């Protein structure tokens, strides 16, 4: 035609693809930072972790002082260890499990009580649990598990205040097929406790 | 960001090695040997556990000029980190005896390391103090009484 | 210049905020920053080139002599664009710069933007002159920051530096406006700039 | 000499093992592969084999290829000679002393 | 139809879409070095992690330890002040360096117990009790994970499916062929059912009668069918004098199960 | 003949020693790498003035244990800051055993003798020294044709003559076929102590 | 506010630099401000309160943008008359000027 601008167009017909390009681009090199960050991080933790170095458990065999401990490696022989600034004297006791460095054997940290294996596969047992409430029915017997069991320990403040030792112990007996698991899945739920 | 550095334990480690870092650069007459300090940070202890020496200059002709290579602080800390990752940059020590202003200014260079505020460990090792071969003191920024400025 | 280093200055001020060349005068150096850097190299492949900040009252050092774009151009986005230059500290930090380098082969020069007018005293720069050129250090000057309405005080500290030895500064004269201040490196001499003997 | 003798308990394929676990899952890597689909940050870990042996001390390591034969030789229920402390099979030794017992 | 071309002149005028054009030439300029910024940074970010990775191979490097994983024992992010661990240091949070966190516990087969610093290479999904673990031979660190390996007690239990009999073949008794099929095999496969009302599938049938009468057969052939392994458990065997063995041939056979599950 | 072939007196500066004992007692139950900077003068005094800890192998001490790219990059660093010595021997731990070179610690110090035939090879263990005189023993390769016909002694003339020494075991095997062993000997001023 | 607010989604990119958010707490000083002079002071109270938790997390707070916060909380305190809750207050804002 007689237009230069339509000359011009063409050309900038082909410039057009290019900021679309540019910017498909720079969105996903940002990304890249972020996951190669990601990466870099998680290769170090293991660093850190070949640096930081095992430890040693025992269990504390006899208090010799507060500042001396008999503990019972796990490795073989028994100890005297010290006790670190660190660890207080206050969680330390005897026959609690401990955990001690390595190097200068003194007391790194205390351990919660283990647990041997046996007992862990019983305490491991959940199936998601049920509701109270989806044991029904004999309702007045549920009432009163609840009165012997979960009543004292939500609220210990009652008794404590009557001045009435804690209610404890409940049997169970009954025909086959009436429940008793599915109560004793259930009771379980509802107070929450271990 | 954190402005816990209450207590200062030092490593005697720290003591003799800027005493040889001074000569392994043979400052003398007011000049100055600056490295890094390292150690455990963000936190209410400072350890100081390790000293290391750095390039770096010092004009007696203005105070405001010195030089320093920023790039062998990035090196420096690629190779500490794989002897012991519980050391990290956590400021620098300076020769002294004399503390001066021009060092707030080289102060906020080390802020770029390390998240807290950098310990700036002052060890003579001219032995002029017959008592503290320490004294630590950390760069802060607050608004000053009676009728004074903002001062770092 | 062949077997030559080089210390450029970013000039991180609030003449640099305003526009003269596009985006505004920041944007502007970037683009030229890149072309001195690559077109160094060509002519001489030793070239090894730093960057350090016009900014503040302490120019500090964003990179040391590389020859990876990619670290110089890193520091031209990472520093802080409003500032004001002051070359008598500049000169000095520069010139520690090219105290601590590879080999001492190659000339030592500082490359140095102008944008915004200096911010210190005229008598000290003139002083400091004798002590340039004693070591052998040139100082390139790229005028487009006072001569926008500016009296050039430029001009009589190139005077002082230059005297042939080995090195000779130079005053390259670039247009106020938009032009793109990379092409008016260009045509500003920076491959065909030498010291004199 | 001193080969510690040790005994094969287990054929655990190198590439069944798991070895590298950052991109990899336990139950196989690929089964023929464990790091070479990996080469974007350049390790290398293949081998076929490994096997898990008892030390006569009641110690289980995961231990070398043959260094001084090929793995094919090496079996399930064949004892092996594993260094002093770098423990890596370097010579196989017959399965057992059942040779000659059996023939009689 | 797109933009920048001769569809626009309608839409925006030319002095306009032209002048247009002269302004998105300085946005290229503006892209590219940004978009140049960003990729000189992956490519220097990648180079640490080559550095980091090597470091590591050393270490994963045969010969190493094998040990056992007895629990896990993940400790609680800030147990303590500033601290995952139980004990005070005035500061730092970590789970394997300043501070403990997470942490496995592993007994060695050298016969020790000892806790370790979780290590940043595995998961800690993997570590459950006996996970089979590699274990650094020198200085005691989770190295690596291992398949768990099964005795022969194992062996015996577990799966021994042939494929289907087939019941064409096992002659005459059509009720008790009709049985099976109803209680298996409609169950299985029409499990959506049986779930979308929420009604349980048969825990047990019982079988009984005289020897002889094909029901091995029959449930070897259901078993194939329903892609169901088939275990062999016979009771006459777990009665022994030992109590304690006895008893735990019992709780490995349903142990083992579950996991073998679905299963018959 | 030829070489001196007279063992060392090796004295460690103050720095050096606690810097050993920082980077030991970190990484114990492992062995730990490193290399020592010193000057030699004299024909039987090196002065380990500086050390470097070589980071933790994962093969442990051998003659691979040591990687290039730490190595160079280190001493690199050194000479940037002024602090440069020359690499004149090389350290390395037992954690649980006194001073003694096994087989690989012995192909170790052949490697090293190559490099610099004065060399020491110094064994630190960290947990068991209290005093810190205590099991920290330098040695110095004696030459094997020395061995061979008989003219192994010559380590007695030119030192004190004051030796220190204990343990058959290992030490004493090392002893007889390799190596030589003399007492540590601690330098200081008075601007350290 | 609605300015800088959108500015800093493209600028900061392109730029690679610059940090407009110091400017926005002024604007914030002075909405608490219009709104003790409307006699709307418990609103004000509540955004003066808002903006201090920002001040603690940035590392370098210049004078100024303390300044205009601790103005706004001297005209606060002497409507309800509490001399020494004034006092205390406006030294602050004589030393940080
Ligand atoms: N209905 C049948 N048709 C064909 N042979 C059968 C049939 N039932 C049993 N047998 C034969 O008797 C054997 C014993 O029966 P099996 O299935 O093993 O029984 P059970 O569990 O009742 O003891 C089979 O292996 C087969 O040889
Ligand atoms: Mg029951
Ligand atoms: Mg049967």
């Amino acid at each position: 035609e007689q237009e230069a601008h339509n000359k011009a167009l063409n050309q900038f017909k082909r410039k057009l693809l290019e900021h679309r390009r540019y910017d498909d681009q720079l969105k996903q090199r940002r990304q890249n930072i972020r996951d190669l960050e990601k990466l870099y991080d998680k290769t170090e933790n293991d660093i850190k972790a070949l640096q930081s170095i095992g430890q040693l458990i025992g269990e504390v065999m006899k208090e010799l002082s507060e500042e001396k401990y008999i503990v019972k490696a796990s490795s073989g022989p028994r100890y005297i260890v010290g006790v670190r600034n660190s660890v207080d004297r206050s969680k330390l006791k005897k026959g609690v499990r401990v955990t001690l460095d390595i190097t200068t054997l003194t007391i790194m940290r205390i351990l919660p009580r283990e647990t041997d294996p046996l007992v862990y596969n019983m305490t491991s047992f959940e199936q998601g649990e049920i509701t109270f409430d989806g044991i029904g029915g004999l309702t007045e017997q549920i009432r009163e598990l609840r009165e012997v069991i979960e009543l004292p320990l939500k609220n210990p403040e009652i008794f404590q205040r009557v001045g009435i030792k804690p209610p404890k112990g409940v049997l169970l007996y009954g025909p086959p097929g009436t429940g008793k698991t599915l109560l004793a899945k259930a009771v379980a739920a509802t107070i929450g406790a271990n | 960001m954190s402005l816990q550095h209450e207590k200062v334990t030092i490593a005697p480690l720290v003591l003799l090695s800027a005493l040889d870092h001074y000569e392994r650069t043979q400052t003398k007459e007011n000049k100055r040997c600056v490295g890094v300090i390292l150690g455990d940070a963000n936190s209410s202890t400072i350890r100081v556990t390790n000293s290391f020496a750095l390039p770096f200059e010092e004009d007696e002709k203005n105070s405001d000029v010195w030089f320093l290579d920023h790039n062998y602080i990035e090196n420096m800390n690629e190779m500490c980190k794989k002897i012991n990752a519980k050391e990290k940059l956590i400021g620098w020590y300076h020769s002294g005896p004399k503390l001066r202003a021009s060092d707030l200014k080289i102060n906020e260079l080390f802020k770029k390391y390390t998240q807290n505020n950098p310990l700036l460990l002052i060890v003579d090792v001219k032995q002029q103090g017959v008592g503290l071969p320490t004294d630590a003191y950390v760069a802060i920024e607050q608004v000053k009484d009676d009728g004074t400025s903002t001062e770092k | 210049m062949v077997l030559e280093a080089t210390v450029l200055v970013i000039d991180n001020s609030e003449y640099s905020r305003n526009g003269d060349f596009p985006r505004t005068r920041f944007e502007a150096q970037i683009d030229s920053v890149e072309f001195i850097f690559q077109a160094k190299r060509n002519s001489n492949p030793e070239n090894t080139v730093g960057l350090i900040s016009g900014a503040g009252a302490n120019p500090r050092v964003l990179s040391t002599f590389t020859a990876e774009f990619g670290k110089i151009l890193a520091g031209l986005h990472d520093t802080q664009i409003e500032g004001k230059l002051h070359m008598a500290t500049a000169l000095q930090i520069a010139q520690l710069t090219l105290k601590h380098r590879q080999n001492k082969v190659q000339h030592q020069r500082i490359v140095a933007f102008v944008c915004s007018p200096i911010s210190d005293s005229r008598d000290e720069l003139i002083r400091l002159a004798k002590t340039l050129k004693k070591n052998n250090v040139a100082v390139d000057i790229i005028n487009f920051g006072e001569i926008e309405q500016n009296t050039e005080l430029l001009d009589e500290f190139i005077a002082a530096v230059n005297n042939p030895q080995e090195e000779t500064s130079h005053l390259l004269t670039v247009t106020p406006g938009p032009r793109l201040l990379y092409e008016n490196i260009a045509s500003s001499p920076i491959i065909l700039e030498e010291g004199s003997s | 000499h001193p080969l510690q003798v040790a005994r094969c308990t287990k054929i655990i394929k190198g590439n069944g093992e798991s070895d590298e676990t950052t991109t990899d899952n336990n139950n196989s890597g690929n089964s023929n592969s464990n790091s070479n689909q990996q080469s974007t940050d350049a390790d290398e870990d293949d081998e076929d084999a490994k096997y898990v042996i008892n030390l006569k001390q009641i110690a289980k390591f995961v231990v070398g290829l043959g260094e001084r034969v090929s793995p094919t030789d090496i079996e399930e229920g064949m004892r092996v000679g594993v260094d002093r402390s770098k423990y890596n099979i370097e010579l196989p030794l017959p399965p057992r002393i059942d040779p000659s017992v059996t023939m009689m | 139809g797109d933009d920048e071309l001769d569809q626009e002149i309608l839409n925006l005028s030319t002095q306009e879409l032209q002048t247009r054009a002269k302004l998105l030439d300085n946005e290229i300029r503006i892209f590219r070095s940004e978009l140049q910024r960003l990729s000189h940074e992956n490519n220097v970010m990648l180079e640490k992690i080559k550095d980091n990775k090597e470091k590591i191979k050393n270490n994963r490097q045969l010969p190493y330890l094998v040990a056992n994983v007895v629990e896990v024992m993940d400790m609680n992010e800030i147990e303590d002040k500033e601290n995952s661990e139980s004990t005070t240091q005035g500061g730092n949070v970590n789970l394997d360096n300043t501070a403990v966190g997470k942490a496995a516990v592993v007994k060695t087969s050298s016969r020790q117990t000892v806790f370790l610093p979780m290590v940043g290479l595995v998961d800690p999904d993997k570590l459950k009790p006996n996970d089979l673990v590699g274990v650094n031979k020198d200085s005691y660190l989770i190295l690596d994970t291992l398949p768990s390996e099964f005795d022969s007690r194992v062996k015996a239990m577990e799966v021994d499916e042939k494929p289907t009999e087939t019941y064409s073949d096992v002659g005459g008794l059509d009720k008790q062929i009709e049985e099976l099929v109803e209680a298996i095999v409609l169950p299985m496969k029409r499990a959506d059912k049986f779930k979308d009302m929420g009604i349980r599938a048969p825990k047990g049938a019982l079988m009984y009668g005289p020897p002889g009468t094909g029901k091995t057969l029959l449930a070897r052939a259901c078993a194939a069918q329903t892609n169901a392994t088939f275990l062999k458990l016979a009771a006459p065997q777990l009665v022994q004098m030992y109590i304690g063995e006895g008893a735990k041939l019992v709780r490995d056979a349903f142990a083992l199960a579950k996991e073998k599950a679905p299963t018959i | 003949t030829g070489r001196d072939d007279t063992k060392e007196t090796v004295y460690i500066s103050s720095i050096a020693l606690l810097k050993m004992l920082k980077h030991g007692r970190a990484g114990v139950p492992m062995e730990v790498m490193g290399l020592m900077l010193g000057e030699f003068v004299d024909d039987y005094t090196v002065n380990v003035v500086d050390v470097f800890a070589m980071p933790q192998s994962g093969t442990g001490v051998s003659v691979e244990a040591v990687d290039d790219v730490f190595q160079a990059k280190m001493m690199d660093m050194l000479k940037q800051t002024g602090r440069d010595q020359m690499v004149v021997g090389w350290y390395h731990s037992h954690p649980g055993f006194g001073c003694w070179l096994s087989s690989v610690d012995v192909n170790t110090q052949k490697s090293f003798e190559q490099l610099n035939s004065r060399a020491v090879a110094v064994v630190v263990d960290p947990i068991q020294s209290v005093k810190g005189k205590v099991v920290i023993d330098a040695f110095r390769l004696i030459d094997t044709g020395a061995l061979i016909n008989n003219l192994e002694p010559r380590q007695t003339t030119s030192n004190t003559g004051l030796l220190n020494k204990a343990n058959i075991q290992a030490l004493i095997h090392g002893l007889n076929r390799h190596y030589y062993s003399l007492n540590i000997d601690y330098h200081k001023t008075a601007k350290e102590t | 506010k609605a300015q800088f607010q959108e500015l800093d989604s493209k600028k900061q990119r392109n730029n690679g630099s610059k940090d407009h958010g110091d400017g926005i707490l002024l604007i914030d000083s002075e909405i608490a401000r219009t709104y003790l002079l409307k006699n709307d002071l418990v609103k004000a109270r509540d955004l003066l309160d808002d903006l201090e938790k920002t001040l603690d997390k940035k590392d370098s707070i210049p004078l100024r943008i303390t300044n205009s916060f601790y103005s706004t909380n001297s005209q606060y305190f002497k409507f309800k008359n509490d001399f020494n809750s004034f006092y205390y207050t406006s030294l602050l804002y004589l030393s940080t000027l």
